[PDB]
């Protein structure tokens, strides 16, 4: 009884966080896929080079 | 259901996120068949090394030919194609281990399939792994209680030892090695039940006697069922294993249960015909033996100076143990076949169950003339050892002489006092599942056969003077069944005192 | 298609590159490919007969039981393990 | 995009694609001269794949162009399969024109997960003597009629269609895998003549049918059983014979390019047998009943199919070739037969007791067998000639004339209670019948009509 | 068997050969015309057929390419026609070269950005890659829309992604596990 | 010079040296960084050499560079390896530093000449009764303890052990192959708490260790023992299971590319098991005594491995599992078992008489068995009647408790003497205890505490 | 306990809702491994519309 309702509680947390996650990378896709251009490369291309 | 709890849940993960580069080693998936993968161009792979596939697929390097790689996905195969990309991890195959996987199920890669939350354990290790030395181990001298007096009296079983369960199907093999599981709830030896290729409902329904017998706080189950990758079924004997050597190497007692070594060996036979491995005795791999020979020889007894050395000192002056009982499904009494053979020569000793014994209704059906523990006495308390001495071969020895003396004219007191007793101990030998008895219980039972108080009483009577002899020793005689539980020791004082009580029981019952 | 053969190796083909008819100049000689569990492969000895016996460097002596269409399958008579590849 | 037909053998065919456009594993692909459907088993590399076709592979040849689909076969599913015959490839074959399907559903699928699972304990009662003896069935479990050819698996199923159907008001999903033509004519007639037809789901793939066919025909009808179970339903899902799935995988094997395993099987058959046995569950959203029949090769119940389906079952009915020998129908074996059911606290201790009791006996007289037949039943002891006659008594009184079953004696078929079969076994074992004759239990349904015919 | 364990044998005589002899590029060559003409639809059925021998197969070979094939190289191709072995022409050619690039102490680098990259930054790429990896690195640019910022980076089996796909792509893994 | 792992499948291994360069048969490599050991099984061609690893493979990647030792696994032999534990690369694998080696020998080595064969025949007492009636074994002889699993070859080896090692002035070998790493240690500290230790070699494989491991420690113990042969010493040779050193090399057979012969055995079975037995011999120099267990698979002595080591033994002792079976320990066949020296010519004719007056009684009595099932005991003649309860008294009267088994039996461990067997079997054979009850020769020693039981 | 759980949902529901858009600019920053609020805030009024 009081286990299961823990059980089927935190189960339910998981499921809406899944949907969550999916928006957070689908925005965040977006958001770089506008904020970035040949100004953002002179400062990755560089970067990697001293990697 | 807290709000903004889930937003830093997730923001943990964010602010964590490894932003810098990695230099890594990668190939090309060439062909997908049956849950193997070929790759190109995997230069540093090692022999067992994980690979990193897309989507969060991992699978296991196996095959190192000169020109490709053969890998086994752990998990499902059908979503990877010709052309992705195969990564390599730096890390041979690691599972979480700790007493936070304790009253949970868990997959073979140790993730929660039990829908009660994450396992917040603080450790991993390696699936594959060497067992500890000769000199690092210590002799087998203490007890592991499965709750049974056929198998405690005649049986009995170690902390360290291999005892192999074996018979058909549907004669009780679960029923035996669940029930020792239960009986270690009090014992403080912490238990792991490995399910290879059962059905979900089926193991769903062994997790839920462990519950109504309060037995699952104290066990960690580990489920393979028959729809998962043989990959899965194949290393999940290995991934419980070393859950359960955990507690070993720190100087605590753990048990093991394989339900089935005959299914994880089909498993392996599967992957290795697929990886075209040339076939052997009955188209099993060549290796068929090193598979369970490597697995078993890591339940043992470890040396103070072995867990001194494994824990920096935190723990001393403390011995540790793992303890397995591996099951095997025999075809029609079959033993003569391949994996059974393997087996039945590496176990510390075996229990075989009879199907014309369990049709018979000795249901515990344990046939004690094939039967034999390697550790005997060594495994047993001082009462059970005095009180069991030579009852397995006089047993072995009534079955015999019941049948030579079946249809033969009446012989004489020798034969008529060994015939008469033999049936009596083949009529208390039997038990029902889900009720165990303690050492004070198992006692007065081998008592009252042993020191001939049974020769009055009828056959069909045994059983319910057994019942009754307890019910009245735990109402009348409490202080001393509590004086025979502490360590099993037996002295003159208690072996009266037991007399008393029966005779005194007997004349007024 | 098929596997490699035991006359496919490159100390062989790299010999063919100078001269094409390398082999059959010396009929009565060959060279030891592979050696394993007591059997040696040969490559050449073109005219050895089914049955007879080859010589080998240090006394040791074998047999010829396999013609092969690439080359000679040979028994040893006595101990192998002292052969080498060459 | 679209490939090309490279190799021919048999039932299995090799079809190259461009490498961008290469088609999914399980994916279906139509050939364009005759719209033959093929299914993707595995990508062998360079663009090539290897498929089963979905029917006849006479008059095809290399070269012929191929099309990709995108998806799996996807087959129509809800309210209106009820009444109809579908092929594997979900087309109607009653010649009663299309399906008015709303949805299709692709045959693939995971199992159900381990949280999802059912924990029922139900008891079924069967009508049937021996089986609700010791055998009990349960609401939402499954059940395995194992047995050699001709010992009684399609008619004991056919009485078990018939009395389950007496309690149970939800739908049936009949999934017909490799068996005979005439029998699904038959069972189709049979319940559009009774009027029973518009509450069941009918697929059907025979022995006349090619490899193909008969290897996923079984994901069908599971597909349409799990649609009516997902909507919260309780449904029967009937299996015409579980063996012919892995049968058919079996002559498939070779060409697939796998190595044989014992006895000449693919190395994949327990994986083959737990990917769709794992399917057929009951889970917390409704509940699937199942009842399976399964082929012994050679009378073998050792051999690796028959071995290896065990394993997957919640009750066991072994049937008997020795056992229908002597006349006795149905041709259970009481001592090879079992369920998870037969436990004190399900069934309680008084039927418990009473099949413990039928088994010990059964047991015994098995063991004198040898005795009997070389020195008579004249030789032996007191006890074990009073133990005899009451086996005799008790192995008659297992016998029962079945409602399906008139066509072939003339006999009327008799329903027995659970409460009747315990009372006639339990007087049997405390000798309440030892002055009645043996032949006074042979087909008499309850125990009444044991005494009435001991009149005669 | 894998065409690599079947053509290993023969590339690997052919560049002992054309190394011992100082012949490296006339090889290169001359295996390069091989496989490119063994690979050509009216060659490739001519070296199918049942009724020719394996000398008529080769010689038919060695009469097309003529100039191309030195004395050797001619005998190098009676000997891949004798052993049955013409369809592997293409894949001898490649692992010759391996042997020579190895050999020659040079490694050719794909690279791959979002959109182009000036020459500063290649040599500065390059100059980084020849001191990591001390062999001479041949960069060969390209682009590729796919990547939303930064670049890839593949030395042969290694790799290197400095790419923002690559940190989205680690994210949504971290975020789902 | 150095060579380049090129394939790792399982234990095998493939390395690539130059042509130049290639290591010879038997020939040690070692690979660079990893801590592993390689043997050349086979030159492949080209420079590739196979090789089993003498380690785990988990750890090895392809590429890794390998050197060539230009010789064979050499391990440290002489008075330095007394009181020590080693593993098949000779490295102590106990926690007391570095060997005091002087000299080490290559583990593969040619078997002494026809002309150095000894020809000795001195009886050796065991002090089991069984053994020292139907068995005598005599010093610098083979000794093959045959048995199942589960019935007794550690237990009567370690009795052996404790009758012979203790009490002999020599060095001992002990080699444990394929044995539980329990048994291993649990010898040990009997060896080191009975201050024998000093005596003895101790060389452990266990079965947790690598296929490459297991195929080569038997020759790691031979090549100590031989080492203190040619010094002219009288040498005991002890090992616990001499099967494993066979099935070592039918695991690893079929990845060698070797096709499989009869019961899935490498084609070698007959050859390798000769190279190793061909060397444990006694000879003109010095003489080594050995006691080998032997394993035999499901209880079946035609099992070509078995059947293989019959011919290389002087003494075969045949444990029995249907005597186990019955509580008689030790479960030794009289009939089954044999010795060379059993021999009027080399013993004496009253100990011949006796041997063969037992068997001779226990033969007539197997016929019999099977018939008293049936048909019972009254129906048989005056004298098969008393020769049945004779035989009867035998069968119990060849049981003995050990010392080793007080753990195992309870009771105490007897020693019986060679004079003392015989005057006790005589007196069975002649009617002498006709008087006494069968079960007072259950587990009693000599014949006198047979007398002494009845009592009780 | 279900019929609280299905009560109290929608309150999370809205409120996860509202956070979507800090989740996804904090996920493109770490990605961008810069500030990125002067490329940011625009977008998450522009694109928060579709989730
Ligand atoms: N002590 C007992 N007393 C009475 N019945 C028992 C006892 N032990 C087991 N049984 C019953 O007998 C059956 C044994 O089933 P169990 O699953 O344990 O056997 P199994 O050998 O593991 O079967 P399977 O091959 O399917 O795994 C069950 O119905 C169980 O309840
Ligand atoms: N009373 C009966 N008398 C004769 N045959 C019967 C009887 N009851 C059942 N049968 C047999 O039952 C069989 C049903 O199918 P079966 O042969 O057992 O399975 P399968 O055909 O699927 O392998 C029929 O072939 C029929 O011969
Ligand atoms: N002489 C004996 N006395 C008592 N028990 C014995 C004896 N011989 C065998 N056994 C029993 O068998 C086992 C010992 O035999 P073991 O040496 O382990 O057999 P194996 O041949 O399989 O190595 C123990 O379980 C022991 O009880
Ligand atoms: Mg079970
Ligand atoms: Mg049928
Ligand atoms: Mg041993």
């Amino acid at each position: 009884a009081q286990a299961e309702i823990e059980q089927e509680l935190n189960s339910v947390k998981d499921a809406l966080r899944a949907q969550v996650g999916a928006l957070a990378v689908t925005g965040a896709e977006k958001i770089l896929g506008a904020s970035i251009d040949a100004n953002a490369h002179e400062q990755l291309v560089s970067k990697l080079a001293a990697e | 259901l807290n709000p903004s709890e889930i937003s830093e849940i997730i923001k943990g993960r964010i602010e964590k996120l490894d932003v810098a580069s990695q230099a890594r080693n990668e190939g090309t998936i060439v062909s997908v068949s049956d849950g193997i993968v070929r790759i190109y161009g995997l230069a540093d792979v090692m022999y067992g090394e994980m690979i990193e596939f897309p989507g969060g697929v991992y699978g296991m390097a196996l095959n190192l030919e000169q020109d490709s790689v053969g890998a086994v996905v752990l998990g499902e195969y059908q979503g990877l194609a010709e052309g992705m990309n195969a990564k390599c991890t730096g890390r041979i195959l690691e599972v979480p281990v700790g007493p936070e996987l304790l009253g949970r199920v868990v997959d073979a890669l140790g993730n929660p399939i039990d829908g009660k939350g994450p396992i917040d354990a603080k450790a991993t290790d390696a699936v594959e792994k060497v067992a500890p030395g000769v000199i690092w181990r210590k002799s087998v001298d203490q007890p592991v209680q499965t709750g049974y007096k056929s198998v405690d009296a005649m049986i009995p079983v170690g902390r360290g030892q291999r005892e192999l369960i074996i018979g058909d199907r549907q004669i009780g093999k679960t029923a035996l090695a669940v029930d020792a599981i239960i009986n270690q709830k009090d014992s403080g030896i912490k238990c792991v039940y490995v399910a290879i290729g059962q059905k979900q409902s089926t193991i769903a329904n062994v997790v839920r006697k462990l519950e109504e017998n309060g037995a699952l706080a104290n066990t960690i189950v580990v489920a393979a069922s028959a729809s998962e990758s043989a990959a899965l079924q194949y290393l999940a004997p290995y991934s419980g294993c070393t859950m359960g050597e955990y507690f070993r190497d720190r100087g605590e007692d753990a048990l093991i249960v394989y339900d089935d070594l005959s299914k994880q060996a089909v498993a392996y036979r599967q992957i290795s015909l697929l990886l075209r491995r040339p076939p052997g005795r009955e188209a099993y791999p060549g290796d068929v033996f090193y598979l369970h020979s490597r697995l078993l020889e890591r339940a043992s007894r470890v040396s103070e100076e072995y867990v001194e050395k494994f824990t920096n000192g935190a723990v001393t002056g403390k011995t540790g143990s793992l303890t397995a009982l591996p099951i095997i499904e025999t075809q029609a009494g079959d033993v003569s076949a391949f994996v059974p053979t393997n087996v039945i020569s590496i176990t510390d000793g075996q229990i075989f169950l009879e199907s014309a014994m369990f049709n018979s209704g000795i249901r515990p059906a344990v046939n004690a003339g094939i039967s034999v523990s390697r550790v005997g006495g060594a495994a047993q308390t001082k009462i059970i050892k005095k009180l069991s001495g030579g009852i397995r071969t006089a047993l072995a020895q009534y079955r015999e002489l019941a049948a030579f003396a079946q249809f033969a004219s009446d012989l004489d007191e020798a034969t008529r006092k060994q015939l008469e007793h033999g049936q009596r101990v083949t009529e208390l030998m039997k038990q029902k599942q889900y009720a165990p008895m303690s050492i004070a219980e198992m006692s007065l039972s081998l008592y009252a056969a042993e020191r001939g108080f049974l020769q009055d009483v009828e056959i069909a009577k045994v059983g319910s003077f057994e019942q009754a002899l307890i019910s009245y020793f735990q109402r009348e005689h409490a202080a001393l069944l509590a004086k025979i539980n502490e360590k099993g020791d037996f002295n003159d004082e208690i072996d009266a005192g037991i007399k008393a009580g029966i005779e005194k029981f007997k004349a007024t019952q | 298609m098929q596997q490699l053969n035991p006359s496919e190796i490159s100390e062989i083909i790299k010999g063919r590159i100078e001269k094409l008819d390398v082999a059959s100049q010396a009929r009565n000689e060959g060279t030891i490919v592979s050696v394993s569990d007591g059997i040696v492969r040969i490559y050449g000895l073109a005219d050895v007969m089914y049955g007879e016996m080859i010589e080998f460097p240090g006394g040791v002596y074998g047999m010829a039981l396999n013609l092969e269409q690439d080359s000679v399958g040979a028994v040893v008579l006595g101990e192998y393990q002292g052969l080498a590849e060459g | 995009s679209s490939g090309r037909i490279v190799q021919i053998i048999g039932a299995v065919i090799d079809v190259e694609f461009p490498r961008d456009a290469v088609p999914s594993i399980y994916e279906a692909l139509k050939v364009q001269g005759v719209e033959t459907t093929l299914e993707v088993q595995q990508q062998l590399g360079d663009g090539v794949v290897r498929s089963i076709a979905m029917g006849s592979t006479e008059g095809l040849k290399r070269g012929l162009n191929v099309d990709s689909t995108g998806a799996a076969i996807s087959v129509p599913v809800g309210k209106a399969t009820l009444g109809r015959i579908m092929d594997v490839l979900g087309n109607p074959i009653d010649e009663a024109g299309p399906i008015g399907e709303e949805e299709r559903w692709g045959i693939h699928r995971e199992a159900p997960s381990y949280a999802d699972q059912a924990g029922g304990n139900e008891l079924l009662e069967t009508g049937i003597k021996v089986i609700d003896l010791v055998c009990p069935f349960a609401k939402g479990g499954k059940v395995g009629l194992f047995g050699g050819a001709g010992v009684g698996k399609t008619v004991n199923m056919m009485e078990l269609i018939r009395n389950i159907a007496i309690e149970h008001s939800g739908y049936s999903v009949f999934a017909g895998v490799g068996e005979r033509t005439r029998e699904g004519n038959d069972f189709y007639h049979e319940m559009k003549d009774s009027n029973v037809l518009d509450k069941v789901a009918l697929v059907y793939g025979q022995m006349n049918e090619p490899p193909g066919n008969r290897l996923r025909v079984a994901l069908t009808g599971l597909t349409m059983a799990e649609k009516f179970r997902d909507e919260g339903r309780d449904v029967l899902l009937f299996i015409d014979n579980i063996y012919r799935y892995t049968l058919a995988g079996t002559e498939v094997s070779a060409l697939l390019g796998r190595m044989p395993s014992a006895v000449g099987y693919q190395p994949t058959l327990a994986e083959e047998m737990g990917v769709l046995q794992e399917r057929i569950t009951s889970t917390k959203k409704g509940s699937i009943t199942s009842i399976q029949a399964v082929y012994v090769p050679a009378d073998d119940l050792t051999d690796p199919s028959p071995a290896t389906t065990f394993a997957h079952l919640d009750a066991t009915v072994v049937l008997s070739r020795d056992i229908a020998s002597l006349g006795i129908y149905p041709a259970v074996d009481p001592l090879d037969s079992t369920s998870r059911q037969l436990d004190p606290l399900v069934i309680g201790q008084d039927h418990y007791d009473t099949a413990r009791g039928v088994q010990y006996v059964l047991q015994r007289y098995k063991e004198l067998k040898d005795i009997i037949a070389i020195l008579g039943m004249d030789e032996l002891s007191e006890a074990d000639k009073l133990l005899v006659a009451r086996a005799r008594k008790i192995q008659r009184f297992l016998s029962q004339p079945f409602f399906v079953a008139e066509v072939f004696t003339g006999s009327p078929g008799k329903y027995v209670s659970l409460k009747d079969t315990i009372a006639g076994f339990k007087g049997i074992l405390n000798g309440d019948y030892d002055h009645l004759p043996e032949q006074a239990f042979y087909m008499v349904g309850g125990i009444e009509e044991a005494v009435e015919k001991a009149k005669k | 068997a894998e065409l690599t364990t079947l053509a290993r044998p023969y590339a690997k005589a052919a560049f002992e050969y054309a190394q011992a002899h100082q012949q490296l590029a006339d090889w290169s060559a001359a295996l390069g015309v091989l496989a490119a003409v063994s690979q050509d639809d009216t060659v490739r059925q001519l070296l199918k057929e049942p009724q020719l021998t394996s000398s008529a197969k080769a010689q038919s070979l060695i009469d097309v390419c003529g100039d191309k094939l030195n004395a050797p190289a001619q005998n190098f191709v009676r000997t891949v026609a004798e052993n049955k072995r013409l369809e592997l022409l293409p894949t001898i050619a490649e692992m010759y070269e391996q042997l020579k690039a190895e050999q020659e102490k040079s490694v050719e680098v794909e690279v791959t950005s979002a959109f182009t990259l000036s020459k500063e930054q290649q040599d500065k790429l390059a100059k980084a890659l020849s001191a990591r990896l001390s062999r001479e690195v041949r960069l060969h640019a390209s682009e590729d829309a796919s990547l939303i910022g930064g670049v890839i980076i593949r030395a042969g089996d290694l790799v290197i992604d400095g790419s923002v796909r690559g940190k989205l792509a680690k994210l949504a893994e971290a975020l789902k596990s």
